[PDB]
């Protein structure tokens, strides 16, 4: 009854992303990314609900009736929706690392603040009662990480100190525990302090100058100059599909989502942005 | 009995600076009896000005204790500014009374039997006939020249309404009226066609109800605003005479007496036949007698509630007569179309429209025989009440401001929405009812398609009886819009804005005698659009390169004939429409379409002109700490140093405030009266606090007492005590005393500051939307905004280098052909400047122009140089906004604003540095990439601490981006220690002024595309 | 200089012997002008003791009783069980502020010891019995203000404003 | 008794541009409400407890069958109880320590009040320590060209929470206290999500006092509007009065009603109580009993957190 | 039966020794639970009287002082000076309330004679000077809360909590 079940998933950036926002200049960027309630990158619920519906209608038009009746009918706007995406939350963003006193040398690591993990816990404590995808091991690692609020936590016990994004000296402690990692690769997740993590991430965004060139003589047109912020490859967002309990939603869960791996999201796809691989949490840790 | 107050007004001669004790009541009266007193007009003189206890009560009437025959003149706010009048006076002793006879060119060709026609016709032309013989605005008191005489002459007849109301048994009143909320109503509007008249419905509905008084109590009865330079009052009085039936030659002694001063252009009150500009503010005060007219004679009723019921129904009586005459026009012209629709709803909804779309708070205080009379003459401190009644009145505004009851909330809509009793036009609501799109809250009665099958399918819903009337429906109503009944009145009023002469004249005629004038005529009126203002320099270049670039465009009605008669309220247009270029067009289809817009850019590039720039500029202003100056508080002198909330405990903030009024009032005297106040004032917590702290200055007070003997005594134990109780008030309370002459002096300068600001804006290419006078809302083109702001703040403070219509503008004054009228030098003027693309939703542009300004009045603080050290201010900022690029520029850099004559040329000279930087970038002397190379220099100049090392880092940045290596740019070094405090508010504002200099020119060149 | 003292209006006739004052000075804090009461004091945190009326200082912000200040000092039978203080004329939460304050004023207060042996839970009560104040004006409002039967032509006017304004708290013990 | 509402994401409550004391560079077509109406709340709980056999034409007749009396709306950030406060086109979120010394401040003189309110709304406000007004601008895309579709753009201005913030209401029932507890609900406007949970919580009620606070829109019977406005300061001390809409019925898909209301956060006096209870008649007497049962006339004293209705 | 007692917390250094029964039993009203100081009593009409600091009772509800509540009686050298009282835990209103109180307990508040010598120049004081928090935490925040440094370790937060919450009013002299 009324969101009787839900499925969490992760949003991986296979290429860069640009999911544009209210395109103003308050950060000397002409096309800033969609900001969150704290300044982090996020994906709005409409940009997921639209661009996954717009993908599936182009892929499975035999299922056009179901995708309409779950994700929102537009020719008949009377009827309600039964599927609802949350706002995607920045779970991890990769960052360049230079090792100091490590046994395994790395080149890049994932970075998170505790602020970003408080919202992940805020999701997971709220979808726990649906009893269908509990995965308490996932949020219990979040419990142990948020137990150390105020330090700088790594999850591979070899690092002990590093320079992140070539400008930020950090000093790590491990969990004094193994704590098997949430993410997919063999790459350390370095949960940072809430102060410095709004710099290491904010350095790890990609700010690109672009121009528009007159094809006739290879010189820039007047006014063709603007800045864009991309979100890098391998960035991991987190969001949960919430579904109500009609049987047209379970067929939508059955052979739609389980045939769904790569999704185009966001804008500027002719530049080749917004190719996104989705990893559900019902087949992983 | 009243309306004989001319002798109460002219209780003194207007040659008062050549009469009081030296420098040769010289004349009294030549068209009535001697002035009405047994003690009546004399006490009306002694309660009118603050000089009456500055130097004591009887020295105001003994007229020689510290006399002078070398005559200067001062400003009322700031007496560090000496003004000279010298040897010149209006002329020879045998032609001294020709100007008395030039009163009598109309006022004794018409019979003096009635007094409701004299007292109103004498008030308006009173200064205007005297200034043309050049008397140089002499002071009232020679010992203290800090009041112009008309501001004491118009005061001593204004508060004569209190004197002649205390002569039945006891009555008398103040009555202040404020509207509920201006700017949210003003913001409602979709075309600027609503925005202009919504400013007008504020003023004209408030103009209606104040004709009810002056046709029954005469003028000089509203202090605030003054009816001396009201542009509404030069159209209302212009049709009182035109109703009478005199020749139009005879009125040229009146009309072109008005014309060269008020309404300076050729667009007059009788060129377009209305006032152009809504001028009355939302906040007004009346000083009122206790009388009720029954025909030539007045009775009183004692109950206080005689006004606040019967004023507000006159405010209803306007809105009734506004909409019922508006029923007539769409009934008279019902076959024309778009008015078939407006006549249809006014036949439907006559339940909802009997309430006004704006309301007013009318607060009322009174006066009795107590506190003004003791046996039948004055008591001790009879002047302590008048400010306190103003403090009674404003406290009533201070109390009832905290509840704003919105004007939508007065309707009864429950049964109309519980049960479907809503009348509608067009589609029927699938959702019960549909929200209005131009107020935003109300239900709609117009439901219109956006498209689908546009012109065809609108007919079968009941909006069209043919095809050709849709073009008038599509004219003022864009498709897809849904309107409340209140905006559908306003969008009908925007089409015929001349229709409000019903409301504007107060129904001076009958209801049909007004409307039948413009039943006849069909003069089309243009309001400029947003693509008009953004493309001024399109029309400025089509004038210059006239037809040699216009041959492919001789079919596109841009170079065709200016067709009908069409002429606007906008003065740039109104003297450049007939150049060979029509300007009635809406250029969203010529060079702001996209089909034939690229082709028009194919025209401009072969002729090498500047493209249309898609950005206009909205400019709002504000008076900074106005009402507390009119309450007498010293916040606008020390704005941000001591705000109004610090008036709880002034006995710890006593440091600079007891320095402030001290050095002002001792600067207000002249000669031997200067020493008379400078030792009686200081002994308050200095000596033993009682009398004989100032008996020592009797030793030179005695040098005039046995001179021409008229004094009734040999003992002065009382004139060094009642002078002491006056400064017991204005030191132990930091307020300065509000007199009748206090409000008349400021409001006359407000009215002069009004009309000079109307001329300043269209010395540029500007347009006026709202102009209350202490408030402003105008829309300039994107170029001329900065030097406007530079010279608007220099005009509102009062400083000129440029000759206007006929007025000369001096330091702390203003001169119209001889007469130095004063100014408002210390009262700052905030600004909120939005650069806007023309395709913005304009409801919200008017939202974040008020909402930008109200947060700027509270949070924005900057370190300001006070006596060598850095104190902090809060006001006098000129906030810019490109779209989110917000920039805050202070305008003062000294507390107070002015303290000598050499200080005027540095008010808002911050943005002259901006202007001179803009002056040297567009030439190619300073490089363009100066502004972008700045953000490397900001992190050091911020972290720099003493400005000597900062001098190079500023000059390096100038030198590093310099195309020539000898061009030198002079930056003031006091622009360096300024840092901006903006706490707890989410917008991004830079914390030093040099970044805000840089971010100001990022906006302006960003405005020019 | 000047000083004042406090009187209260309970549901009890415990005001008979309070002070020996009628005017004291010549003008008053609370006024009598034809539209009800003026400059009427409200003091929170003091609850009444109906029988042998006193006011105990509680620790409650919304426990409030209203009173009136007129120039004098009680009986020369106090200074052991009352309170008194001299405030800078604006530490007073008094309804309907009309006259300009004197920048200073000395006022006494009928005080009661907390009586720290009872579980006191108060209760707010409203004034009733139009007669009760219609002759508390016989008790004090004419004793403290001779203006009764001389100025106010609308007696029931002040009766009804005393009905509507005044309501206070009681110890109920 | 107490039901916490935890928003999992930014919320939207479609206000129609009633209040706007704020700048971003926004120009947004839908301004949001800071504290929602109770018809949202009662409509959300009745969206849980709905049955097909409880479908009839009149909504509030059906809605009060589905539940008990719902009480007022405020904020608990796990450590505060923040309460709305309106000065007129302004809003604040304050704890009650700045409400205890508030009816002190109301009756005071000229400059003491401007000393009071301008520290209160401007230096003692916890609005912008909590609320991040977040513009969101959405579009529509034709599936056959992949561009913007013409004419379809909106700019909805949502309501985000900087730190964790929960809504606080009170309900008198105990049977529903389990089945409402722990429910993910479609709370709010454009398909946003919140979480309900139920804790039993002692609350004192029904204190008689002059100056109250309105924790919900006090409705006005829309018959004595002239009798109400003529002494406006007789019933409200400070606050804002506006014609509100009661919202949107689900089963019949129309707007509900429109009434003048004393908006929440307004400081009222006791004289509104006998005013409503002597300007009602048997139709609206039976109507407005239901409106307090869904929670409009919630009145809180500034002494302590003690609630009471008007007809209670 | 249980009795409690009020400890006012200003920056003032008049706290040296007033309490001997510091724990006495085992329960005291206020507490700290890893998120700030709980049950901080506001008292209106009282102010600090800096000279050998105590609480002057004035007659302005704007005047308020915050403090804590601990079990016991102070030093048994007083009750000639303190305002000992008993309340049903209902008329005193604190913040951060966690458990339903025992419906009746007694109170010991330091009280000051009114003694109007000059006008009480009331001032607001917000806690500043981290060093004063550092010496008062050793002074009282531990002599009562022996729990501290055993259960509570987020010490900088109970510093972070009083500097902007704990405020009081003063007499300037
Ligand atoms: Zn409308």
């Amino acid at each position: 009854p009324y969101y009787a079940f839900a499925e969490p998933f992760f949003i991986h950036a296979i290429t860069h992303l640009h999911v544009g926002s209210g395109s103003s200049v308050e950060e000397e960027i002409a096309l800033p990314f969609q900001r969150d309630e704290l300044g982090y990158p996020t994906i709005y619920a409409s940009s997921l609900k639209g661009a996954i519906k717009s993908f599936l209608l182009k892929e499975f038009p035999d299922k056009r009736d179901v995708i309409y009746k779950v994700l929102g009918e537009d020719e008949n706007p009377e009827e309600a929706s039964l599927g609802t995406f949350l706002d995607a939350i920045l779970f991890a963003i990769p960052s360049r690392i230079i090792e100091i006193d490590s046994a395994k040398p790395y080149v890049w690591v994932y970075v998170t603040t505790y602020e970003l993990l408080k919202k992940v816990k805020l999701y997971l404590d709220s979808i726990s009662q649906l009893s269908n995808a509990s995965f308490s091991n996932l949020k219990n690692k979040i419990d142990t990480i948020l137990a150390k609020e105020g330090k700088n936590i790594t999850l591979d016990s070899d690092l002990k100190s590093a320079i992140l994004n070539e400008d930020f000296y950090v000093e790590l402690e491990a969990l004094n525990n193994k704590i098997p990692s949430i993410i997919n690769a063999g790459v350390p997740l370095l949960v940072l302090e809430d102060s410095i993590g709004r710099e290491v991430i904010n350095r790890s965004l990609i700010r690109v100058r672009r121009i528009r060139i007159d094809r006739d003589k290879k010189v820039v047109e007047t006014g063709g100059l603007w800045s864009e912020e991309y979100v890098p490859m391998k960035t991991i967002f987190f969001s949960v599909l919430l579904g109500k309990e009609s049987k047209e939603s379970a067929i939508f869960a059955s052979c739609i989502l389980r045939n769904l791996r790569y999704v185009i999201l966001g804008g500027k796809e002719t530049i080749g942005k917004g190719i996104v691989e989705l990893r559900w949490v019902k087949d992983v840790i | 009995f009243l309306d004989y107050k001319i002798i109460a007004l002219l209780h003194d001669p207007p040659n008062k600076a050549w009469v009081i004790t030296g420098r040769a009541a010289k004349y009294i009266i030549n068209q009535l009896f001697g002035k009405n007193y047994s003690e009546k007009v004399d006490n009306a003189d002694k309660l009118a000005s603050s000089i009456d206890r500055y130097l004591g009560s009887i020295v105001y009437k003994e007229r020689s204790l510290f006399e002078n025959r070398s005559i200067f003149l001062k400003n009322i706010l700031l007496s560090n500014i000496q003004r000279d009048i010298g040897n010149l006076f209006p002329k020879d002793k045998s032609k001294l009374d020709n100007l008395i006879l030039e009163y009598k060119k109309l006022l004794n060709v018409i019979n003096k039997t009635n007094l409701i026609l004299k007292y109103q016709l004498f008030y308006l032309i009173y200064e205007l006939v005297w200034i043309d013989s050049k008397y140089e605005n002499t002071p009232s008191d020679t010992r203290n020249p800090t009041h112009t005489i008309f501001d004491h002459l118009y005061a001593t007849a204004a508060m004569m309404n209190w004197i002649l109301s205390l002569e039945k048994e006891a009555k008398g009143y103040l009555l202040g009226i404020d509207t509920i909320g201006v700017a949210d109503f003003i913001s409602k509007g979709r075309k600027t066609r609503d925005l202009w008249i919504s400013s007008y419905l504020v003023s004209a509905l408030l103009w209606y109800v104040i004709t009810w008084f002056i046709e029954e109590y005469g003028p000089d009865v509203i202090l605030f605003p003054s009816l001396r330079f009201n542009q509404f009052y030069a159209f209302y009085l212009l049709e009182k005479l035109r109703k009478e039936g005199v020749s139009e030659d005879v009125i040229d002694e009146i009309k072109e007496l008005i014309t060269k001063y008020i309404f300076n252009g050729d667009d007059l009150f009788e060129n377009l036949k209305i006032p152009p500009y809504p001028i009355i503010p939302g906040r007004i005060t009346l000083i009122l007698p206790g009388l009720i007219r029954e025909g030539e004679e007045y009775k009183k009723v004692q109950d206080d509630n005689c006004f606040i019921s019967k004023v507000k129904e006159r405010y209803n009586e306007g809105w009734r007569k506004l909409i019922e005459g508006l029923r007539c026009y769409s009934e008279r012209k019902r076959e024309d179309g778009f008015w078939n629709l407006v006549c249809r709803v006014l036949k439907l909804t006559e339940d909802l429209l009997q309430t006004t779309p704006l309301n007013i708070r009318v607060k009322q205080v009174s006066v009795t025989e107590d506190e003004i009379f003791n046996n039948n003459k004055l008591r001790s401190d009879s002047w302590k009440i008048y400010d306190n009644k103003y403090r009674q009145l404003v406290s009533e505004f201070k109390k009832s401001k905290l509840v704003k009851v919105t004007p939508e909330s007065r309707l009864k809509l429950f049964e109309l929405t519980k049960f479907d009793k809503l009348p509608q036009i067009g589609e029927k609501s699938k959702r019960g009812y549909e929200f209005c799109t131009s107020c935003g809250v109300l239900p709609a009665v117009v439901i219109m398609p956006k498209e689908d099958e546009l012109e065809k399918k609108l007919i079968d819903l009941g909006i069209a009886r043919d095809e050709k009337d849709v073009r008038s429906i599509k004219n003022m109503i864009s498709p897809g819009e849904r309107l409340c009944p209140w905006c559908l009145v306003k969008r009908a009023l925007g089409a015929e804005p001349r229709l409000m002469r019903i409301l504007l004249l107060g129904d001076l005629y009958s209801v049909e005698k007004i409307v039948n004038e413009i039943v006849s005529r069909d003069v089309k009126i243009e309001i400029p659009s947003t693509s008009d203002i953004a493309s001024i320099k399109t029309f400025e270049e089509m004038i210059e390169k006239k037809n040699e670039i216009c041959e492919d465009l001789k079919e596109e009605e841009v170079c065709e004939k200016p067709s009908e008669s069409v002429l606007s309220m906008w003065q740039w247009f109104n003297k450049n429409y007939y150049n060979g270029i029509n300007l009635t067009i809406d250029p969203e289809e010529y060079w702001f379409s996209e089909k034939r817009r690229r082709y028009y850019f194919s025209v401009f590039r072969r002729h090498r002109i500047t493209f249309p720039s898609p950005y206009y500029a909205l400019v709002r202003a504000d008076s900074d700490y106005l009402g507390d100056l009119l309450e007498g508080k010293l916040t606008p002198y020390l704005a941000g140093i001591i705000d109004s909330g610090d008036y709880a405990n002034i006995s710890e903030k006593k440091e600079e405030v007891n320095k402030l009024l001290e050095e002002y009032l001792v600067n207000a005297g002249s000669g031997s009266i200067v020493d008379y106040v400078k030792t009686v004032l200081k002994c308050i917590r200095e000596n033993l606090n009682k009398c004989s702290c100032a008996e020592k200055i009797y030793s030179n007070e005695v040098a005039k007492v046995m001179f021409r003997v008229n004094v009734e005594k040999a003992n002065v134990e009382e004139e060094v005590k009642n002078s002491l109780e006056y400064f017991e008030t204005i030191l132990n309370e930091g307020r300065i005393i509000v007199t009748p002459a206090w409000h008349v002096s400021i409001s006359s300068a407000l009215n002069r500051g009004l009309l000079v600001e109307l001329e300043l804006v269209n010395k540029h290419k500007g347009f006026v939307i709202y102009a209350g006078g202490d408030d402003l809302l105008a829309m300039l083109p994107v170029d001329e905004v900065l030097d406007f702001i530079k010279e608007s703040r220099r005009a509102f403070a009062g400083f000129g280098t440029e000759k206007l219509g006929n007025m000369c503008l001096e330091n702390g004054f203003v001169r119209i052909n001889n007469a130095y009228y004063p100014s408002l030098p210390i009262v700052g003027r905030s600004y909120s400047v939005i650069i806007a693309h023309y395709a913005d939703p304009l409801f919200f542009v008017i939202n974040d122009s008020y909402n930008l300004l109200e947060e700027g009045k509270e949070i924005i603080r900057y370190r300001v140089m006070y006596n060598g050290e850095y104190k902090d201010a809060k006001k006098d900022v000129a906030i810019f906004r490109y779209q989110g690029l917000t920039s805050v520029i202070p305008l003062s850099l000294k507390r107070p604003i002015v303290s000598s004559v050499s200080d005027f040329n540095e008010i808002a000279s911050i943005i002259d540095v901006i202007l001179e930087l803009k002056k040297r970038i567009d030439e190619g002397r300073i490089s363009v990439s100066l502004l972008y190379d700045y953000e490397k220099y900001k992190h050091l100049i911020v972290a720099s601490d003493e400005k000597y090392l900062t001098e190079f880092l500023v000059k390096d940045w100038i030198k590093r981006n310099s195309l020539r290596k000898h061009v030198e740019f002079t930056i003031d070094e006091k622009l360096y220690g300024v840092r901006l405090t903006i706490e707890n508010y989410p917008i991004k504002i830079p914390n030093d002024l040099i970044s805000n200099i840089v971010y100001t020119l990022r906006i302006i060149y960003g405005g020019e595309k | 200089s000047t000083q004042r003292e406090y009187v209260f209006i309970p549901i009890t006739n415990s005001i008979t012997i309070d002070v020996k004052i009628t005017i004291g000075g010549s003008d008053h804090i609370t006024n009598i002008d034809e539209r009800g009461i003026h400059n009427v004091l409200v003091i929170t945190g003091y609850a009444v003791d109906e029988k042998n009326g006193r006011l105990v200082p509680t620790l409650d912000p919304c426990d409030y009783v209203k009173g009136i200040l007129v120039a004098g000092t009680p009986q020369q039978a106090q200074s052991n069980d009352f309170l008194t203080l001299k405030l800078p004329a604006n530490k007073l939460y008094l309804i309907r502020k009309k006259g300009n304050i004197s920048d200073d004023l000395k006022i006494y207060i009928p005080y009661s010891s907390p009586d720290a042996r009872n579980s006191m839970k108060t209760k707010p009560v409203s004034i009733s019995d139009d007669t009760i104040v219609n002759n508390i004006i016989k008790e004090v409002f004419d004793k403290i203000y001779n203006i009764t039967q001389k100025e106010k032509v609308k007696i029931e006017k002040v009766k009804e404003d005393i009905k509507e304004l005044f309501s206070y708290y009681a110890l109920e013990q | 008794k107490r039901v916490l509402i935890k928003p999992l994401e930014p919320l939207m409550f479609r206000s129609q541009g009633e209040f706007e004391p704020l700048i971003t560079g926004s120009h947004t077509a839908a301004q949001s409400l800071i504290i929602p109406r109770p018809s949202t709340i009662a409509g959300m709980l009745g969206y849980i407890l709905f049955n097909k056999s409880s479908g009839t034409g009149d909504w509030l007749s059906d809605l009060t069958n589905l539940l008990a009396t719902i009480y007022g709306t405020f904020i608990e950030t796990n450590g505060e109880y923040l309460f709305p406060l309106r000065m007129g086109n302004h809003l604040a979120l304050v704890d009650q320590q700045h409400l205890i010394n508030l009816p002190t401040l109301l009756e005071k003189e000229y400059e003491r009040r401007e000393k009071g309110i301008y520290e209160l709304f401007y230096d003692k406000n916890k609005l912008f320590q909590i609320i991040n007004h977040q513009d969101r601008i959405g579009i529509s895309i034709d599936k056959s060209t992949r561009t913007v579709k013409e004419h379809y753009l909106y700019s909805a201005r949502y309501l985000a929470f900087k730190k964790e913030v929960n809504y606080v209401i009170f309900i008198d029932n105990d049977a529903i206290s389990d089945k409402i507890n722990g429910k993910i609900v479609n709370f709010g406007g454009e398909n946003r999500i919140a979480k309900l949970e139920v804790d039993d919580y002692k609350v004192d009620t029904s204190i008689e006092e002059e100056y109250y606070l309105a924790l919900s829109p006090i409705l006005i019977p829309d018959e004595a509007l002239d009798n109400f406005l003529d002494n406006i300061s007789d019933y409200v001390a400070m606050g804002k009065v506006d014609k509100i809409s009661l919202g949107f019925d689900i089963a019949n898909t129309k707007r509900k009603e429109m009434l003048t209301a004393i908006l929440e956060g307004s400081i009222v006096k006791r004289s509104i109580i006998d005013f409503i209870k002597n300007e009602i008649k048997n139709d609206l007497r039976y109507r407005f009993s239901k409106y307090e049962k869904i929670g409009y006339n919630t009145l809180m004293s500034l002494c302590k957190l003690a609630l009471r209705k008007i007809l209670s």
